[PDB]
């Protein structure tokens, strides 16, 4: 379950760090 | 070179570090273009920018 | 013998198998055989 649940936790990463570049857009971060 | 081995090992073991890895590159390749353009096309003609009229503020 | 567990078969395997070139060699009615590519790009997964 451990090499899953990292998995499942680097994809919600992936999503959670689009999902919050959607709700701000700095244009030079 | 010895650097593409070092790079691949260190990005390509998994996948979301890939689609990670495109999106930052995406967003950071966007602004030096940006920044690129504006400043060829500051260069290219100076003088004639709305910053530059003599008389912008002689109409009070 | 007793001192290869699970975290060892892990790692030779990724120093094996893992996204390396491959041999292949078929005889007889072999028209219906996955190509080369095939079997070269199967041998890494991008769902993990
Ligand atoms: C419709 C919307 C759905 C579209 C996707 C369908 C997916 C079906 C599928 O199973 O494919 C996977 C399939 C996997 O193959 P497989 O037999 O299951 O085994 C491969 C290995 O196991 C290793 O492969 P795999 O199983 O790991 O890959 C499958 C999947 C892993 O899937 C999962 O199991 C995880 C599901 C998601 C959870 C993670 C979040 O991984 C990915 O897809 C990585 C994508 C990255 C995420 C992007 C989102 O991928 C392919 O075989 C290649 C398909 C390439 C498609 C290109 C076709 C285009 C060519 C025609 C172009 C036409 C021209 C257009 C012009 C005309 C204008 C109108």
């Amino acid at each position: 379950i451990q090499p899953t649940d990292v998995k499942a936790a680097a994809m919600w990463g992936v999503a959670a760090a689009t999902g919050g570049l959607y709700l701000i857009q700095p244009w030079g971060w | 070179g010895g650097i593409f081995e070092a790079l691949y090992k260190v990005l390509m073991r998994r996948n979301s570090v890939y689609v990670t890895f495109v999106i930052a590159g995406a967003f950071v390749g966007e602004r030096a273009v940006d920044y690129g353009v504006h400043k060829l096309w500051e260069h290219n003609n100076v003088g004639k920018r709305y910053e530059d009229i003599s008389v912008l503020g002689q109409r009070q | 013998i007793d001192a290869v567990d699970a975290s060892t078969i892990k790692r030779v395997a990724n120093r094996f198998i893992y996204d390396k070139d491959i041999a292949i060699a078929a005889m007889g009615p072999i028209q219906r055989l996955p190509d080369y590519n095939w079997f070269r790009r199967r041998t890494y997964w991008n769902r993990y």
